[PDB]
């Protein structure tokens, strides 16, 4: 998940928001 | 070669910020 | 005062390195 | 558990290896 | 500014979001 | 002793990455 | 893909710290 | 400026202190 | 073209971790 | 060494024990 | 409590950048 | 050394530079 859909590319803090706990 | 070990240590710096006094898992696997 | 969100973030570089090509959870709480 | 057991005192990697998944 | 108003408390990602361009 | 040499290189971290795209400035001065 | 959001933050540590107690701006545009 | 001449290429300490207020 | 400079700096980090007390030293020449 | 046998491949905490002091 | 073990690794980051293509040693002890 | 002289008070990069190799 944000081992390749962000590793192999910068990505928003709103998608990064949807990890959150 | 390198690249995937570094690339898991700039995200977890971006990843408990955004949270912020929340937190988080990291677990690379398929 | 400022002390914990730099405390726990020296923690997360030595805790992904610790296990390796494992992962890992990162949960502030009681 | 590491908020506060190694966030108030260095820790080993021995202890350190014990939270690993 | 933020060498004092963040620098003895944590902030909020809206305060820092202040200080953007 | 030792504090804002340190207590203001956290900060840079979490500053650039806020704006994003963006840029920023620093001057640490009354 | 990913390389500038990653090389413009190598270059901040090295860019407050050459100056010192000063400070400096960082603006990624042309 | 930095975003390319020392983004595709390291320089020097003393080009870096160039940047400096 | 830029990669040695970030490739030495990510093992200092984990360099001294791994020794723990102890120091070691760092000389990139042939 | 380490600038080599590790910057061009990852390594294992046991080798990079051996370059302790 | 804690000081020693991050107090030594903020100034690792500011000391192999001091020196720049040449190396240095580090050694905490008396 | 640097783990006192530095580790107890901040230092400049002229200081800093004569631990250098
Ligand atoms: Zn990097
Ligand atoms: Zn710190």
């Amino acid at each position: 998940g944000i081992v390749e859909q962000c590793c192999t590319s910068i990505c928003s803090l709103y998608q990064l928001e949807n990890y959150c706990n | 070669f390198v690249n995937q070990h570094l690339c898991g240590s700039h995200l977890v710096e971006a990843l408990y910020l955004v949270c912020g006094e929340r937190g988080f898992f990291y677990t690379p696997k398929t």
